[PDB]
């Protein structure tokens, strides 16, 4: 669990803190990454290995990790900051744990495609397939984060980039089966058995690393997202 | 000279003498130089000569 | 330098005797002969390997002896269709494979495949460029060999590559250096070969094969006298194109 | 046996430098620590040193 305040606030052209602080086990000998998603879009990474960010995000946004804490700086915030921000860390337990989410309130190609909803079914079973093309799918890793409607982000699987080891959440353990295709590029998630609790949209991550967080603890990083299928899962 | 646990203690002192013959009458101390960080069982020294 | 040449020429023997063909060498090798048989036609097939162990698929009838500078084969068993030349190769000097005018025997008087491609007339325009391709074993562990055969000459070597594992250098022959470059392509598992500056004896019909495996380390538990050796560590002959010169 | 490291080749097969560090608690006396921090020298005033 990664403590996390649920709502901040800040005025245009002044400088915010985001901390997001946790245990010893998985923000202190790991590194955290940041995320923001846009109301009704899909997340983007934005702090890397702490020290480090991507072409896509500008300079403007300061992070760093002081023991076990991380804080998230917005150093001049505009009005299009107004989104939910994650921390991400990955606990030697083989989980990977998110954050709570900011609500920063203001007071002024790569292509990730997934399908398969409708009828869930919850007892029976059913297909959930992600493509993918254009980025070098043998190298780059994947994973599985869901996000219920009003609620976080949940992390379901993850499959390293050779097809080898893969690991399972604590409350999916046991019932998903995640495989991948080398020749046909796509991204296959076997869901059996789905509880009335797993009303989310299933977002298909993609991983900037090649084998799992395990061994690369300083590496590992979801930049390009994708529009997950909302599933209907009811009585 | 010692041989302590941790530390060599190398002492030294550089005194005047004029009377030539042999170890002079006077009372001088040895003011520590360099203690040697090194842990060795020595049992035996040699002096070098040119 | 090692010439091996064979004793027998035509053995024209009836079905239902025994046969004998004897080969010698001028020095003194080790237990590094190795039996083929070649249809005509076809492609040749290693019959026995190290003079110790046979192969696997061929019957039992090919029972072989000999060691040091004498070597020879004991079929005591009926020909049923073993209308075939039976060649011989020393396995001793790996960057000198060479082969002997093996004797034509008369009657009286599999997921592993490889294909070629490249042939036709060669006067007009001296530079050829053949193939490779391989869709059985996995391409990059093994070395690729190549092996021509001149019109009722027999068996010549030409030159390997090595694999990618014991350095990528090469080594051809004394009539080939310098006008035959091989290069391989493991990123697409096709092997190629450059023909530059050919010439009228260069006619032959060229065959690529495997080599020796670079990880040992399955060679170690299993021993050398079963079909797993002979599956996974040893050469695979396949098909053979044609070259055509005028004037 | 040789790698045989290329560019043309995709992530996993590319050279990975590892600098792997170890520490041992021998006999003899630690001559590596750690940086010391230090602190601003005060003047006469009833503080801990």
């Amino acid at each position: 669990v990664l403590t996390q305040p649920p709502s901040a606030s800040g005025t245009p052209g002044q400088r915010v803190t985001i901390s997001c602080s946790g245990s010893s086990s998985n923000i202190g000998s790991n590194t955290v990454n940041w995320y923001q998603q846009l109301p009704g879009t899909a997340p983007k990474l934005l702090i890397y290995s702490n020290n480090q960010r991507p072409s896509g995000v500008p300079d403007r946004f300061s992070g760093s990790k002081s023991g076990t804490s991380a804080s998230l700086a917005i150093s001049g915030l505009q009005s299009e900051d107004e989104a939910d921000y994650y921390c991400a860390a990955w606990d030697d337990s083989l989980n990977w744990v998110f954050g709570g989410g900011t609500k920063l309130t203001v007071l002024g190609e790569v292509q990730l495609v997934e399908s398969g909803g409708g009828v869930v079914q919850p007892g029976g079973s059913l297909r959930l397939s992600c493509a993918a093309s254009g980025f070098r799918f043998d190298d780059h890793a994947m994973h599985w984060v869901r996000q219920a409607p009003g609620k976080g982000l949940e992390w379901v699987s993850v499959i390293s980039g050779d097809g080898g080891s893969t690991y399972y959440a604590d409350s999916v353990k046991g019932r998903f089966s995640i495989s991948r295709d080398d020749s046909k590029n796509s991204l296959y998630l076997q869901m059996n058995s789905l509880r009335t609790e797993d009303t989310a949209l299933y977002y298909c991550a993609k991983d900037r690393s090649y084998g799992p967080p395990d061994v690369f603890n300083y590496e590992y990083g979801m930049d390009v997202w994708g529009q997950g299928t909302t599933v209907t899962v009811s009585s | 000279f010692k041989n302590i646990d941790g530390y060599f203690k190398i002492y030294s002192k550089h005194t005047p003498i004029n009377l030539e013959r042999d170890l002079p009458q006077g009372f001088s101390a040895l003011e520590p130089l360099v203690d040697l960080p090194i842990g060795i069982n020595i049992t035996r020294f040699q002096t070098l000569l040119a | 330098e090692i010439v091996l040449t064979q004793s027998p020429a035509t053995l024209s023997l009836s079905p239902g005797e025994r046969a004998t063909l004897s080969c010698r060498a001028s020095q003194s090798v080790s237990s590094y002969l190795a039996w083929y048989q070649q249809k005509p036609g076809q492609a040749p097939r290693l019959l026995i390997y190290d003079a110790s162990n046979r192969a696997t698929g061929i019957p039992a009838r090919f029972s072989g002896s000999g060691s040091g500078t004498d070597f020879t084969l004991t079929i005591s068993s009926l020909e049923p269709e073993d209308f075939a030349v039976y060649y011989c190769q020393q396995r001793s000097n790996w960057p000198q494979y060479t082969f002997g005018q093996g004797t034509k025997l008369e009657i009286k008087g599999s997921e592993v495949q490889l294909v070629e491609s490249g042939g036709g007339l060669v006067k007009p325009g001296r530079s050829l460029r053949l193939s490779c391709t391989a869709s059985g074993f996995t391409f990059g562990d093994y070395a690729m060999s190549w092996f021509r055969q001149a019109p009722g000459k027999g068996l010549e070597w030409v030159g390997f590559i090595r694999s990618k594992a014991y350095g990528g250098t090469t080594e051809y022959a004394a009539s080939v250096k310098g006008r035959f470059t091989i290069s391989r392509d493991d990123s697409k598992s096709i092997a190629y070969l450059q023909m530059n500056s050919l010439k009228t004896e260069d006619t032959a019909v060229y065959y690529c094969t495997r080599d020796r495996y670079a990880r040992y380390d399955i060679l170690t538990g299993l021993s050398p006298a079963g079909a797993d050796y002979f599956y996974y560590a040893m050469d695979v002959w396949g098909q053979g194109t044609t070259v055509t010169v005028s004037s | 046996q040789s790698y045989g490291f290329r560019p043309t080749y995709g992530v996993g097969h590319q050279p990975y430098r590892v600098v792997v560090l170890s520490f041992e608690l021998l006999h003899a006396p630690a001559t590596v620590c750690g940086p010391k921090k230090s602190t601003n020298l005060v003047k006469n005033k009833c503080v801990n040193f």
